[PDB]
């Protein structure tokens, strides 16, 4: 049922109605954005935008072709017009294609979603890159951390929230090609 | 007398010196905390992508948070959004509801303790000291969602630019109280999207509107810091302008007092030499 | 003995009665001052003699304003009830609206805000202090002055951009028909038979520019 | 926080109408409440020396002074506007010699020098018409 | 006793005494004619008595008018009903020679006090700049062969001031009522002129030229006037401490001009906000239209009663009118023009969009 | 209060007014050096809060009416 | 200064030149002339400068013109006392100052 | 200003002079640690305006 | 340094000073122009403290004790 | 402050006009050419405002 049509616009007239006029009406998130979820568009062929976020850094707005992300149901490909999803990423590497070229992150975790007009969105938290992680404290992180388990419900959930990501940074240092 | 108006001069030209001093220390630090309001406003995009912006929604319960300052030479930003934190929450609150309002920066907990006082449940400060981080407002939308609420409403000044600073509330709908009742449209738009979780879509919804209300407070509070420090760099140049204009007014009197001075010495002494010659 | 200098020379300036002429004689005293300090002492010697002051502000004449009259402060409480009926009929909302547009003098927008429900005033007491800037040896005749703050007062210059007001003066002054200014000489007033001609002679002018 | 003491010159000083004469008057009237308490040696004498002041003012004085009982034990010397330099040069003069009698026969004086620098004002004019040499504020050496 | 004006802060801040000497100190613009004008316009036509006008040193074009505006008003009356005449104007005016200016003021207390001792009446005396006696007296002491005291006046400044206005008093055997213009000589207030002046007078309205400059009128300053009668126990205790409640919001707003100055007032508590609001209020209220300025200000003046000063003050005071903006206050009768101010300044921004006016098809009527 | 001084000081006021008032001449003087950071109120530890809170009531103690003493 | 204005003003009215007076300080022509007022018994004026102070500029500052023979200009070196304006010597100067060259650091 | 403070006695510290202020007379640590004093207090007096 | 004048100036100084002094006085003019911003805690951009340093060294390079000349 | 980064063209072609305008003002004297090597130019009052 959509008997409630809430919004910036209906924002706008109530506003006029209990705030006065001696301010202007306050600005909305929705103003700054260009692109949306439903608006078609954007895809124009084998291409489609891609935009990996962290809340520090934007890593990439560019077009890509394929999309590789670690879904907690496992890996999965993003092509050009995939299914509109969201899908909860578990700790692993994101790929990124623009043909011949690849960017391969490792993420900690986050979301990522395909909206109906083609858009992808990745929205993590702390996306490094292969390079940037060290291979010899992986081992000690997870040695630390897969030996001393509290049985505390808090603590425990750290664990496994850690022996997850290890386990996946350790499997992602090695499998480069 | 004579030497009261010379350490007022002395008084307002180092008053002067420091204020000038002021408006470069609050540009310098709004040219360095403009590439991190640059990165952070990424993060908002997707979420008033997939969840939309519906700011006139009908609820029981709302978190308002008010994102002030932590200084207060910013001149007009933290009574500003003090203004529209009232006029943003008299448009929303007539079906009944309870509102809880909550300032980041401890120049609203001066400015809000007053106008809505027994609905201010949560003051937070010291939010500016070393930086703006994430773990920090998730820290800080953890305890927003210690209640849970219906809405979440962030009050604070988007940086448009280094003169502009237009005050912008963003709403945050909590998932099963709002968020699948105001996405209905003949069935749902959110039934287009395929949910690819572990759990159900009423958890991943759960997980999607707390990260949805880091997100934007995190982004709310950077822009926040970066339009005080804009606010700031103008207010100084206004301070160093008036200083100037009270110094020049004083300087003038100042040698008025000292020409009338040395004809009331001079008078004087012809008086006492004429008595005697 | 320095007031009674200026104060003989000063109360000789008067109106004579019916039964000694009827004559006249029209004083202007001229005080120059330093810095703007109008409380000196002969400047305060001499305020306190005349009739009016006309105060011509420093800040204005280097800002191109010229006449640079200080509006705020120099009166005129003699001639007040003498002056020019017409240019009493337009020139009372000329100075009130002059007075209200020194309430956001030099703070529109360089303070701390700006309204923009008064940028009308802001843009209107703009037009009336560029309608009253005058080239040095050219007086005008007063019923061309009352025709032009009729023109700037009643709403006739809106349009016209601020870098053209000077030029838009003069050519209502050139393409308005003489016989008004005829009429309002010899009335002495604008009669309800003269500003309905005058609005008729005012819409049809070709304002440059805009 | 300023504790006058019994032999003690205290300066009253401000700007015009800040309510110098109001202390000065509470203090005679406090010495009216406290002498019909005191064992007839800790008694205190009021002079009052109205120095330049008008004549209004200084009835005025009369009048609240009888009116409370403050009279009984005051005496005022009154050397107004209108009389002349040398008297209001002088009146400090004679109200100290009259209230130098209790101080003299061991009895205590309280004495209120009003407008001291009205005095001071009248000795200059009686002064620079004898045509001595002026110095700073043309006031006498 | 009480002698009210119908001006609102000279009956609350500083208020004359029926049978007082009163002082109008000004400098030279500010507005100690119109307010002079004002106090004949308002209590010579509620006076019993006689009047008795002693122009020193003005301007004589004003003593004309004063002349006209008498003879226009009935209070001067020419030819055979002049008994019934209720004013005696004497003129000394600023063309005459310095011996004139110092000796008429004493023809006007001699016209005063025959009134006053012989007759028995209460006189009103509106002596126009007594400056100018002493003005006089200065320029003719230098040839005297005397030598000058402070900053140039006469050695007798204070003696021959003293000797003139002890002659104005109410005695047993009549009053009058003493309202004198003081002319402070280059906005010096420490001038030995006006400075000796400040002593003989039971109340000083000291007009400044800072309050005529933001447009108030009369431009009184409420925390440089005094007056013997703002005591509680002669007019009361609620006059009394409406009165000190305004002098004190403007004194915590005059502390306050330093840092809304060099700073503005968002740096400003909550509680001083409040503080600058009510005395920009106050100080606006304080500000009156007059009868006789309603000739070149066009604007009609306005009578204020006592009460309704109290009321009003009050009311701005507690905090009832927070409501209405500032210019409400200003120009402005009593605190019900207040409120039908703020209404006429709220229907005409709503008069933007009333109408289109054009009146067609006329030029045949 | 911050100008007005008297040379006797002790020995020449009441012995139970010497005991209450040094506690008011102090704190008078803690109420001064806090009252010229009054543009700001950041109330520091609620310690510059409370000496005003304190002087304020100290001044508004010493006030008193005319011709009426105590 | 005069003895200069003199030899300047036979060039002017003799040869029929357009001749220049430089006058370095003009401001220690108007304390010289203080000087010379305040040695000959003469009350100062305001701040401490002759009474004569106009009428002693003036009387130096008026021959230099331009007649129907010649002209003389004079640029004149300006000390402001304090950098007061309105001192008496500056105020008196720029009544007869037709131009302002200021030379800055 | 200083017994303003409550401080007593009312010295200057910076103000005060003296020609035994030398540390060929009283000794390079006593010279040292005067100057060292009023080097503080003169920064003090310089931080005070930023501080107010 | 800023109030204190020579007319003759570097025509009348020793030429190894000349060209070394010539440098010290525009540094010095420098940091005169931004002494302001020295008691600040923020750190500035990096060219001013530059300078604030520079010339906070330089002035103690000018300091002597007294019946010592070099 | 800011820079010539965020400095509009339109406030930038009054900065590229007033500096080579305030080079323009300067000019070589003739009395100076004995110690400075090149020659004084003397400019007319028509080429002064042409220039301009
Ligand atoms: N303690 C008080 N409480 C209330 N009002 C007071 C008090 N003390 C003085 N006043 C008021 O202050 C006014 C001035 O008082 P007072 O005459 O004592 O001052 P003054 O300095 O002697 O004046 P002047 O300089 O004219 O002689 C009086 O009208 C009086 O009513
Ligand atoms: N109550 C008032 N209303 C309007 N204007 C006033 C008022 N009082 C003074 N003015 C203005 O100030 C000037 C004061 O002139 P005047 O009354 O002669 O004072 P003074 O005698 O001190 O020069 C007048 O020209 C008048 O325009
Ligand atoms: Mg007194
Ligand atoms: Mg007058």
């Amino acid at each position: 049922e959509a008997a409630a049509p809430a919004g910036p616009k209906e924002f706008t007239e109530v506003w006029n109605k209990k705030a006065p006029s001696t301010l202007i009406v306050p600005e909305f998130p929705s103003n700054y954005t260009a692109v949306k979820a439903v608006g078609e568009g954007q895809v124009h062929g084998d291409a489609f935008p891609v935009n990996f976020y962290t809340p520090h850094s934007i890593l990439s707005q560019a077009q890509k072709d394929t999309v590789v992300l670690p879904g907690v149901d496992g890996y999965f490909g993003v092509k050009a017009s995939h299914v509109p999803t969201i899908a909860q990423l578990k700790p692993g590497v994101v790929e990124l294609h623009s043909g011949a070229e690849s960017e391969k992150f490792f993420v900690s975790g986050g979301f990522a979603f395909v909206h109906p007009n083609g858009v992808t969105d990745i929205c993590v938290l702390e996306a490094a890159t292969l390079d940037q992680v060290d291979p010899a404290a992986v081992k000690s992180a997870l040695a630390a951390a897969s030996a001393a388990q509290p049985t505390d419900e808090f603590e425990q959930a750290a664990n496994r929230a850690a022996i997850e990501l290890y386990s996946a940074l350790e499997s992602a240092v090695e499998a480069k090609a | 007398s004579n030497q009261a108006v010379k350490q007022r001069i002395r008084a307002i030209k180092n008053i002067g010196k420091i204020t000038k001093a002021m408006k470069m220390v609050a540009a310098s630090k709004m040219k360095n905390a403009q590439i991190a309001v640059e990165q952070s406003r990424g993060l908002v995009d997707p979420f008033v992508r997939l969840f939309g912006d519906f700011p006139a929604v009908n609820s029981n319960k709302s978190v308002v948070v008010a994102v002030t300052s932590d200084k207060g030479l910013c001149g007009g930003l933290n009574s500003n959004i003090t203004k529209y934190t009232r006029a943003t929450l008299a448009t929303t609150e007539s079906e009944g509801k309870d509102v809880v309002v909550v300032s980041i920066g401890d120049k609203g907990r001066s400015q809000l303790t007053r106008i809505e006082s027994q609905r201010y449940q949560l003051a937070i400060a010291d939010t500016y000291k070393v930086r703006v981080t994430f773990g920090q407002a998730s820290l800080i939308v953890e305890e927003l969602i210690k209640h849970n609420p219906q809405s979440y409403q962030i009050l604070f000044n988007k940086f448009r630019s280094a003169i502009s600073f237009k005050p912008t509330v963003a709403t945050i709908l909590s998932p099963d109280l709002l968020e699948k009742q105001l996405e209905d449209v003949t069935g749902n738009s959110l039934d287009a999207y395929d949910i690819e979780a572990s759990h159900e879509r009423s958890d991943v919804l759960r997980d999607l509107t707390e990260f949805h209300l880091g997100v934007t407070l995190y982004n709310a509070m950077l822009e926040n810091n970066c339009s005080e420090h804009a606010s700031r760099m103008s207010a100084m140049e206004n301070s160093t302008k008036s200083a100037g204009e009270m110094l020049g007014k004083l300087t003038l009197d100042y040698n008025r007092k000292r020409q009338a001075t040395i004809t009331t010495e001079l008078i004087e002494i012809i008086a006492g030499a004429s008595a005697l010659m | 003995d320095v007031f009674y200098l200026h104060s003989r020379l000063l109360e000789r300036a008067a109106k004579l009665s019916k039964e000694l002429g009827g004559g006249s004689l029209t004083a202007f005293p001229v005080i120059e001052t330093q810095a703007g300090d109008v409380s000196a002492y002969i400047a305060t010697n001499v305020i306190s003699i005349t009739d009016g002051q006309i105060f011509l502000e420093t800040e204005l004449f280097y800002k191109g304003i010229r006449p640079a009259l200080n509006v705020g402060l120099s009166v005129s409480r003699v001639g007040s009830a003498a002056q020019f009926p017409g240019m009493k009929q337009v020139a009372g909302t000329l100075k009130l609206e002059l007075a209200q547009y020194r309430e956001v003098a030099a703070f529109a927008q360089f303070g701390s805000d700006l309204d923009a429900a008064t940028q009308y005033v802001l843009e209107r007491g703009a037009r009336l202090t560029e309608m009253l800037k005058q080239k040095q040896f050219a007086p005008i005749p007063i019923e061309r002055q009352t025709v032009a703050v009729y023109a700037a007062t009643k709403g006739f210059l809106d349009k016209v951009r601020v870098q053209d007001i000077v030029a838009a003066e003069e050519a209502v002054i050139s393409q308005v028909n003489p016989a008004v200014f005829k009429i309002l000489k010899a009335n002495g007033k604008i009669t309800p038979a003269l500003d309905a001609h005058l609005k008729a002679e005012l819409r049809k002018v070709k304002l440059p520019g805009a | 926080l300023v504790p006058i003491g019994r032999g003690q010159r205290e300066l009253i000083i401000g700007d015009r109408q800040t309510g110098k004469t109001a202390v000065a008057i509470d203090a005679i009237i406090h010495q009216k409440n406290c002498n019909e308490q005191v064992p007839k040696a800790q008694r205190v004498y009021c002079v009052y020396v109205a120095v330049g002041q008008k004549r209004s003012t200084v009835a005025q004085l009369v009048k609240l002074f009888t009116q409370t009982g403050a009279m009984r034990y005051t005496i005022m010397v009154s050397a107004t506007a209108s009389d002349a330099a040398p008297l209001q040069f002088l009146a400090p003069y004679s109200g100290c010699a009259m209230a130098e009698y209790f101080r003299d026969t061991g009895k205590h004086g309280l004495i209120i020098y009003d407008d001291l620098s009205k005095q001071s004002v009248a000795y200059r004019q009686m002064s620079l018409l004898l045509r001595r040499p002026p110095g700073r504020e043309a006031f006498p050496g | 006793e009480i002698l009210v004006t119908g001006i609102k802060v000279v009956d609350l801040l500083a208020p004359y005494q029926r049978g007082g000497k009163i002082g109008l100190f000004g400098g030279a613009g500010v507005g100690k004619t119109v307010l002079i004008m004002e106090l004949i316009n308002n209590v010579a036509k509620a006076h019993g008595g006689f009047s008795v006008f002693a122009g020193v040193g003005e301007r004589t074009r004003e003593g004309n008018d004063l002349y006209r505006e008498m003879i226009e008003s009935g209070v001067i009356k020419l030819g055979a009903e002049r008994g019934n005449s209720k004013c005696t104007l004497v003129y000394g005016q600023m063309n005459e020679p310095p011996g004139a200016r110092a000796r008429v003021a004493l023809t006007g207390l001699t016209v005063a006090e025959y009134f006053r001792d012989i007759e028995g009446q209460d006189v009103l005396l509106f002596v126009d700049n007594i400056f100018r006696f002493t003005q006089a007296n200065s320029e003719v002491s230098a040839l005297l062969g005397r030598i000058p005291s402070a900053v140039g006046y006469q050695p007798t400044l204070a003696t021959d001031l003293g000797g003139l206005q002890e002659r104005i008093t109410t005695t047993t055997k009549g009053s009058i009522t003493s309202v004198q213009a003081v002319y402070v000589p280059a906005d010096d207030l420490t001038d030995p002129a006006p400075a000796t002046t400040f002593a003989h007078l039971d109340a000083t309205t000291v007009l400044s030229r800072s309050i005529a400059e933001l447009g108030i009128y009369p431009a009184v300053d409420p925390l440089d006037s005094t007056s013997r009668m703002l005591n509680p126990n002669v007019i009361g205790a609620e006059h009394y401490n409406v009165a000190r409640g305004v002098q004190k919001v403007l004194q915590d707003y005059k502390n306050l001009q330093d840092i809304i100055a060099i700073l503005g007032m968002d740096e400003l508590s909550e509680e001083d906000k409040l503080t600058v609001a009510r005395a920009r209020k106050i100080q606006r209220f304080l500000s009156q239209p007059f009868q006789v300025a309603e000739v070149f200000t066009g604007t009609p003046g306005k009578y204020v009663d006592l009460a309704d000063t109290i009321s009003g003050f009050q009311g701005v005071l507690t905090g009832k009118y927070d409501d209405l903006p500032e210019m409400a206050f200003y120009m402005v009768g009593d605190i019900k023009e207040v409120k039908e101010k703020a209404d006429k300044m709220a229907k005409d921004i709503a008069s933007r969009k009333e109408a289109d006016n054009k009146k067609v098809s006329e030029e045949l009527k």
